């Protein structure tokens, strides 16, 4: 399985499976291996990548959904990047 | 358009609540109308009398957000095999992110106060633009 | 049963998963596949402990009701240059900014 890269504004290189990552329909554009976001900080860049990972577990899923968490400090800056990366 | 059936044959439910969050049952009635029902907590199941051909969907009880029944949006009564209860497994959806984030963002800030958060002026609209049954049935049609 | 993972050194994190039967070695043969680089220079932590290549990822406590997808579990990561590993560093990510006050 392919992995790429996706980088934070602040440098931190998170490592997901391309599968994972073309959830979002911004990130496929942005490859079709290494991805640069110059307004995402690492801390909201690692919720978004566990979302992916919730993501493919859970579509097409039987056993129970649990909810997605996400604390009140991060829910401004995470709603801005899901809106820019379509996810 | 979306409406029940009257078929006065009737069906024994079994609604029970699999997520986290509080349920309001809705009936759509003869002239398509929601009807609210009382409340199913997280966690909880309830044994109701029916009919079949009659819809039901199922929200949040304080914010209207969607959720399942059964893997989809409506549920309908069947006929009863055995005279066994029909059972409706609510849960949670996979939601967007974007969508999960509005939720979130709703619960803590105020509607009047949404207009002073610092975001796109689409995001405002957005956020103003909270679920709903009626547009939801629209939606469905 | 799958358990999910961060594996993570200085500013480098693998989100990734795995068996809870599956072995530390074999988790580093996931690691030579991403970041180049052989088992017999690499070395794994659960916090600030070492961990065997024998083990399995459930007898060092990553198991699939803990390491949720939504939630994954942290793994050090640390390799050698030459002759000697190097201290395990793990770099903090950025901090928040305080609520505004229509959120408080
Ligand atoms: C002639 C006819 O069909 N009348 C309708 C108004 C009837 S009797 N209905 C509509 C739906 O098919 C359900 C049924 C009713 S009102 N059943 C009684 C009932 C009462 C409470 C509940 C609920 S829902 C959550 N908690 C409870 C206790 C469920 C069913």
């Amino acid at each position: 399985m392919m992995y790429v890269k996706l980088i934070s504004s602040d440098g931190h290189e998170f490592i997901v499976k391309r599968e994972h990552a073309l959830t979002s329909g911004t990130i496929k554009a942005m490859l079709s291996n290494e991805v640069n976001f110059r307004e995402i900080p690492s801390h909201v860049l690692s919720k978004v990548c566990m979302y992916f990972t919730y993501k493919v577990r859970y579509t097409n899923s039987s056993t129970e959904i649990p909810e997605f968490p996400i604390a009140p400090e991060i829910a401004l800056e995470l709603l801005m990047a899901a809106n820019f990366l379509d996810c | 358009v979306l409406r029940s059936v009257n078929s006065r044959e009737p069906s024994q439910v079994i609604f029970c609540n699999r997520s986290p969050r509080v349920v309001l049952p809705v009936w759509l009635n003869f002239d398509g109308e929601p009807q609210p029902y009382p409340t199913l907590p997280p966690g909880t199941g309830r044994r109701i009398h029916s009919y079949r051909g009659h819809l039901w969907l199922f929200r949040d009880a304080g914010t209207h957000d969607g959720l399942l029944v059964n893997q989809t949006e409506l549920f309908v009564p069947s006929l009863n095999v055995d005279g066994q209860p029909i059972f409706a497994n609510i849960t949670l959806p996979v939601y967007t992110l974007k969508e999960r984030c509005l939720q979130v963002v709703r619960s803590l800030v105020k509607p009047e106060n949404y207009r002073r958060l610092d975001i796109v002026r689409s995001l405002y609209e957005d956020l103003e633009d909270h679920p709903n049954v009626q547009k939801d049935l629209e939606r469905l049609t | 049963m799958d358990v999910f993972l961060m594996i993570r050194r200085h500013k480098t994190t693998i989100f990734t998963d795995a068996k809870e039967s599956s072995t530390v070695f074999e988790l580093k043969r996931i690691v030579e596949g991403i970041l180049k680089r052989p088992p017999d220079e690499q070395r794994l932590y659960k916090d600030d402990q070492l961990l065997d290549d024998g083990k399995t990822l459930g007898e060092c406590g990553f198991t699939s009701q803990t390491a949720r997808p939504q939630a994954p579990a942290t793994v050090g990561l640390a390799f050698r240059a030459d002759d000697t590993f190097e201290a395990l560093c793990i770099e903090p990510f950025s901090s928040p900014p305080e609520l505004p006050d229509v959120m408080k």
